RNA sequence: AUCUGCGCAUGGCUCAUUACAUCAGACGUAAUCUGCCGCAAAAAUCUUGCGGUCCGCAAAAUUGGAUAACUUGGCGAAACGCCAAGCUAAUACAUGAACCAACCGGGUGUCUCCAGAGACGCCCAGCGAAUGAAUGACAAAACCAAUGCCUGCAGUAACACCCAGCAGUGUUGACUCAAUUCAUUCCGUGCGAAAGCCGGCCCGGCGUCUUUUGACGAACAACUGCCCUAUCAGCUGGUGAUGGCCGUGUAGUGGACUGCCAUGGCGUUGACGGGAGCGGGGGAUUAGGGUUCGAUUCCGGAGAGGGAGCCUGAGAAAUAGCUACCACUUCUACGGAGGGCAGCAGGCGCGCAAAUUGCCCAAU
């Protein structure tokens, strides 16, 4: 197992790296471990109660990941998968999925996602697919060279 | 960084009354001062009554209707000044932004052919980075190649269509101006004698086409042609000639009576 | 042939524990231009200010190193032109001048003597006597007090 | 913080000001940078208007310029000799400007035999050498210690301000006067 | 719904502070920062594709990794509190454009020439920044060497061809500035053609780096002015007081600040200290001279419970931002978590003394 995460009996995380059994008091910046990037303007740096990351009795829970999996499969987590809820949206990185050509077109390669509603004439939702290189953006593209030197 | 104008430290040239709401249009940083320019939420309004609000103001100028030398103007906040041609295509109107002579903003008709060209004034000239020498303008221009006699005082002709200099006018004694700031705003004469006084400011003495005698600043004077019948550009319906307040007082009650 | 033989330290000027130059001009040209040299020897920078002020004979043929000073450095004239009366000189090329008006009040129809003095940093080029006449010119500031620094002097 | 007002200074009077507002921002000073000599790290320095000011801790090298000549040569730093400032400032061996160096020497002789042809023969076609050489002559005071090893040199830039430790050889009468006060 | 881009530094309130301060008229910034906005500028960068192992042939460069929202599992009494994993965008972040495609310059090795000239080769040559150097003007003949046209010197921009006039000429009252030339090198703390978005039937609307200047500003400096008090006559200077020299720091000037040296500076023309309290525009009364009031709508300054200290940004020493302490203070499941009406309505006090917990963005 790898140990990554954890919260106390009051609902506060375990940061990873300061390497105490209690809770201690630090000046967070947003998008660190103890506070949201939302919930501050841009500057705003907060002073949060965090839980040292060093394991201890007092602890409600611990977040895992496996890196290894040994013998019981007698979990709910192991014996099943999940698909994806998204297929790729740029289209080099949707070409990287089905190994196309370069000479190939992407739009046929999109990932369906079929929406059924009862008695609705049920409907198909692809993706708007990004940094696909028309002719038309060529032409504009190649055109800001030319106005550049003239 | 203000953001706001009060309606009473608005400039009095624009003539908004002081009962109609706390707030001014402030005209954003461009072309022309604060303090000197006719934002154009008040020209569609309050000049000409295009729009009777700020919300039918708007409908006009971001639809992009307003063109303010050539170009459309989609700001009610754009510092319209001096000099500056306003043409409107749907309802055919252009006009010309001049000072009359009671110092207040005059809205001048124009034709197609007087309304390409605008005069501007140099008020610096520097060299730019390789060696090409520009000329800086009240109205914000940065010309790059002007005429090489350019100098500070000058007045170049520069035909807004085709971004042309077209003509030069030096800064001389006999040269014809028009008064752009202080007490004899809008007035216009010829020049008679301009007294230096280097580190402060220039004075410029200045007879008018009656042969009133008045001074300013000569920051102030703004050289419009070579004479006062060669005018390079149309001027308002006083011609810079200002009357007596007792006899312009005389004029509106012989007209109030004659029209009744 | 080779070596040159370059100029000897001044001792005169030379006071002040570290070495004292004129940072527009580098004295050590072996070929200097006829720019800035001026009539005997050496190389010095000199600069003319504005508002028809001649500059005098010292700062073009003397030999002391001036900062601050209106004709041999960066610091430039502008704003203000005003004359005073020497009051002090006993600071190191600072002088304090004194500048004497008459303060009329409007309700007892009589004028009132007032006084103000300022600091004013004098340059070598100049020796004013206390009760001698000068004119000051608007710099920046060069010290907690100084903003004007002596164009001319009257004497007596 | 650290402000650069006159509100704490008292009047000329000797009359205490009486200060009615908190400390701007706009008046703010900041910490010393104290370059020494080692190996470069820098710290950057957010300044008005978004501008960036280099403080240079620990410098060794710099551009410094040999102003008869007219060139300049990256060279590198070797002792901080004498600090018009204090004694004490030569002993931690801060780098300020105006303080006096000793720099490397070796890039100067190199030019001086590619331009000039004086060491201290193989491109026989290209004798311009003669064109120069005879007019120009060079101070002694110069290549004495340019063969010893080691110029003495004046830092001409600000280094916590710049994080730079440029230079100019030491000249004229300007060398001379150093050289008696360390000697 | 969330990333992203701007905004929240304005407006609004209040007048506690405050006398070489603020403020007014008038100047200065050549001592400096300046987003949005206006007119402009822009020739740096050996990148892609395919084949072979570093080269070849090609060209509308079809670039790369990650996060939100979301799902899953949730912790916590709660909190404008939080964790872990799994997805996926860009005008977020990062990377990166050869040739088309210039002129101009410096340093330098072989090769055809002549008794120094050309061709070729190599290194370097962009805007901005640092340091150094050079510009940034000026106010009669004789002889020898190199060189200019003449067939000894008539007459003459300059320059060994490519361009026989492709800058011999920036601005100011004044610059060490504008700009240019060359020397060295900028190591992230700069420079995309957004590797961008629409629309019309190639072209047109936008959107963005850098660079530069006008504009709207900011910050500093101080010419003249200012209620009462001597039952306040000396004030300042070791620990900066007045000045000077190197630096430092700043956005910049500067005792603003370190080191060192000097012995100054202010005052009976009222310093210094104490009391009253924002400063003007202005109001009340006034024959004239005046005497008073100005918390209050406009301008400026200051503050956000007192006092600090910061982050972010072009701009804050911001308070419907953060951190801390002091004085009060609200919720708690006792583990903890929060408060800041001198915004508008209101509430309690305090007093002689001052309203609706209202409707709306229709106008400004
Ligand atoms: N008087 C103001 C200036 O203070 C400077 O010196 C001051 C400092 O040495 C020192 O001030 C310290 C300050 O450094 C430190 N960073 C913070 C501390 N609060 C200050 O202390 C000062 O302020 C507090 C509160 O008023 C007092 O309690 C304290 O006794 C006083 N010394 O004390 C001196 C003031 O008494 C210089 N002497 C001079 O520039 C000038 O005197
Ligand atoms: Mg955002
Ligand atoms: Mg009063
Ligand atoms: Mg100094
Ligand atoms: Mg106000
Ligand atoms: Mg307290
Ligand atoms: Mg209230």
């Amino acid at each position: 197992f790898r140990l990554r995460g954890g919260s106390d009996k009051d609902g506060f995380p375990m940061v990873p790296g300061v390497l105490a059994s209690s809770r201690v008091s630090l000046l967070v910046k947003r998008g660190a471990i103890g506070f949201n990037t939302f919930r501050g303007y841009q500057g705003e740096r907060r002073r949060k109660n965090v839980r040292g990351c060093v394991l201890a009795s007092d602890i409600a829970l611990v977040n895992v990941t496996i890196s290894k999996v040994g013998d019981q499969p007698i979990e709910g987590v192991t014996d099943t998968t999940a698909p994806r809820r998204l297929g790729p949206k740029r289209a080099s990185k949707i070409r990287k999925l089905f190994n196309l050509s370069r000479t190939e077109d992407v739009r046929k390669y999109v990932v369906r996602r079929r929406v059924v509603k009862s008695g609705k004439k049920d409907r198909l939702k692809a993706p708007k697919i990004q940094r696909l290189i028309t002719p038309r953006v060529k032409a504009r593209r190649a055109k800001k060279a030319k106005d550049a030197i003239a | 960084a203000k953001k706001h104008l009060k309606r009473l430290y608005a400039p009095k040239d624009w003539m908004l009354s002081k009962l109609t709401g706390v707030f001014a249009p402030r005209p954003r940083p461009g072309p022309h001062k604060l303090r000197e320019c006719l934002p154009l939420l008040v020209i569609i309004r309050n000049r000409l009554k295009y729009a009777l609000n700020a919300r039918e103001g708007e409908m006009i100028l971001r639809q992009g209707l307003v063109h303010v030398d050539n170009h459309p103007r989609r700001d009610g906040k754009y510092p319209a000044g001096f000099m500056d041609v306003v043409e409107i295509p749907k309802t055919g109107d252009r006009f010309r932004l001049m000072y009359d002579v009671k110092g207040r903003f005059a809205l001048v008709s124009l034709s197609e052919a007087e309304a390409q060209i605008k005069l501007m004034k140099v008020v610096n000239l520097y060299t730019a980075t390789g060696r090409v020498p520009v000329a800086v303008t009240h109205d914000g221009h940065r010309i790059r190649y002007p005429d090489p006699h350019t100098s500070i005082g000058d007045t170049i002709v520069y035909n807004v269509k085709e971004k042309k200099c077209v003509d030069l006018i030096k800064n001389r004694q006999g040269k014809a101006v028009i008064v752009t700031g202080g007490a004899n705003r809008g007035r216009i004469g010829e020049i008679v004698k301009v007294e230096c006084h280097p580190g402060a400011f220039n004075i410029a003495h200045l007879k008018d086409a009656s042969g009133a005698e008045f001074a300013t600043r000569a920051a102030n004077i703004f050289v419009i042609g070579k004479d006062l019948n060669h005018l390079q550009v149309t001027v308002p319906k006083q011609q810079g000639l200002r009357m007596n307040v007792i006899q312009e007082r005389e004029e509106r009650l012989i007209a109030a009576e004659a029209r009744k | 042939p080779q070596y040159y033989h370059a100029h000897q330290v001044d001792a005169t000027i030379q006071h002040q524990k570290a070495y004292q130059r004129q940072t527009a001009v580098n004295e050590n040209m072996h070929r200097s231009s006829r720019k800035h040299v001026n009539k005997s020897g050496h190389i010095r920078y000199a600069k003319k200010i504005g508002l028809g002020f001649k500059t005098p004979a010292k700062a073009l043929n003397g030999k002391y190193i001036d900062r601050k000073c209106p004709f041999t450095s960066n610091v430039v004239i502008r704003g203000r032109i005003l004359r005073g009366i020497v009051h002090s000189t006993k600071m190191h090329r600072t002088i304090v001048i004194r500048r004497n008006y008459l303060h009329f009040i409007k309700k007892y129809q009589r004028y009132q003597k007032r006084h103000k003095s300022l600091a004013v940093h004098c340059s070598p080029a100049f020796d004013p006597k206390q009760g001698d006449e000068v004119v000051v010119g608007q710099c920046r500031p060069l010290s907690k007090t100084i903003r004007y620094n002596v164009l001319e002097v009257v004497s007596k | 913080g650290i402000v650069r007002s006159r509100l704490h200074k008292r009047k000329i009077t000797g009359g205490k000001t009486k200060i009615h507002r908190k400390r701007m921002k706009a008046e703010l000073g900041r910490l010393p940078a104290n370059t020494r000599l080692g190996a470069r790290r820098v710290s950057p320095v957010r300044a008005r208007g978004g501008n960036f000011k280099i403080r240079a801790l620990r410098l060794d090298t710099g551009n410094f310029a040999w102003a008869s000549e007219a060139i300049a040569h990256r060279v590198r730093l070797l002792d901080v000799v004498y600090n018009a400032t204090s004694n004490e400032l030569v002993r931690t061996k801060t780098l300020v400007k105006n303080c006096i160096v000793a720099v490397d020497a070796a890039p100067f002789k190199r030019w001086y035999a590619k331009h000039y042809g004086i060491d201290l023969a193989s491109p026989k076609l290209q004798r311009e050498w003669i064109r120069r050489r005879r007019n120009h002559r060079v101070e002694k005071a110069i290549a004495d210690q340019l063969r010893e090893g080691r110029v003495l040199a004046r830092i001409t830039s600000r280094p916590g301000q710049s994080g730079r430790a440029d230079g100019i050889l030491l000249e004229g009468a300007e060398l001379q006067f150093y050289l008696k006060r360390l000697e």
